């Protein structure tokens, strides 16, 4: 049992070892997703005020 | 015979003594262990192709020592001790303990299962109603055809043996080598047989 565990572990391991590291990928991404559209919110907010302040003065 | 036996005994003991000193399952095996391994893992797929592990487990062990012992005990019968051993199987006695243990634990196994009151009637009746009495000469068949089979060949080796005695030297060699190459295969292969059979009379024991 513990000889064919240890098949059965190499490939759970290699699965696991591939989807952490598609998950790696996709977290990093979804983290710089994250700041683009932080940023472009930023941006967009920063634009608005200006605007804004435009028309008052 | 009974120290025939027992060098035999003796033998698998301290073979088991050697896989309980060497097992590893983290790391590479010693021969020991791929031997017993090979063993326990065809019963184990044998068992499993008709009865299922989780059923009768209780076979395995039974099915093991049974090759183990009947397969040491032929293959030491090649050794030349040839002048004090001759293998055991061609004694009635031994074959019928092997034989009888087998038979009398398949059957109470079925009991075990069923019932007293019901594995009786249901093992008659067998496979076909109509074969009905039949299968009690089926039933009667399956310790004997195991008992007389051992010692048939294994006895036919050990009459054989001497009657090749019976030539010269010079000519002895040459029927001596063959008869015990070829007896080699032919005692492993009566193990194999005795075990299936073993383990195919507690499946339809079962069923």
């Amino acid at each position: 049992a513990e000889r064919e565990a240890m098949l059965a572990k190499t490939a759970a391991d290699n699965r696991k070892s591939a989807e952490q590291v598609a998950a790696a990928q996709a977290d990093y991404e979804k983290e710089m997703a994250e700041a683009r559209a932080q940023a472009s919110a930023l941006r967009d907010e920063a634009r608005a005020a200006g605007r804004s302040v435009v028309d008052e003065k | 015979t009974i120290l025939a036996t027992a060098v035999t005994a003796v033998i698998v003991i301290a073979l088991a003594f050697y896989l309980r000193a060497k097992v590893t399952s983290t790391g590479v095996p010693s021969g020991v262990q791929l031997f017993w391994e090979a063993l326990t893992i065809q019963m184990r797929q044998q068992i499993e192709g008709s009865i299922g592990m989780k059923i009768a487990p209780f076979v395995l062990p039974l099915s093991v020592t049974i090759f183990v012992f009947i397969l040491i005990s032929n293959w030491l019968a090649v050794l030349p001790l040839q002048y004090l051993y001759k293998a055991p199987a061609s004694d009635i006695n031994f074959v019928l303990a092997l034989a009888l243990f087998v038979f009398v634990c398949y059957h109470a196994a079925g009991i075990w299962r069923r019932g007293i009151v019901g594995h009786p009637i249901k093992v008659v009746k067998g496979h076909v109603a109509f074969l009905a009495p039949i299968n009690i000469v089926e039933e009667l068949a399956k310790p004997i055809s195991l008992a007389l089979r051992l010692f048939g060949n294994i006895f036919a080796g050990g009459i054989l043996v001497a009657l090749i005695a019976m030539f010269p030297w010079y000519i002895q060699w040459f029927p001596n080598a063959v008869w015990k190459t070829f007896d080699l295969f032919v005692g492993l292969i009566q193990a194999f047989i005795f075990s299936l059979l073993t383990i195919l009379y507690f499946s339809q024991s079962m069923e």
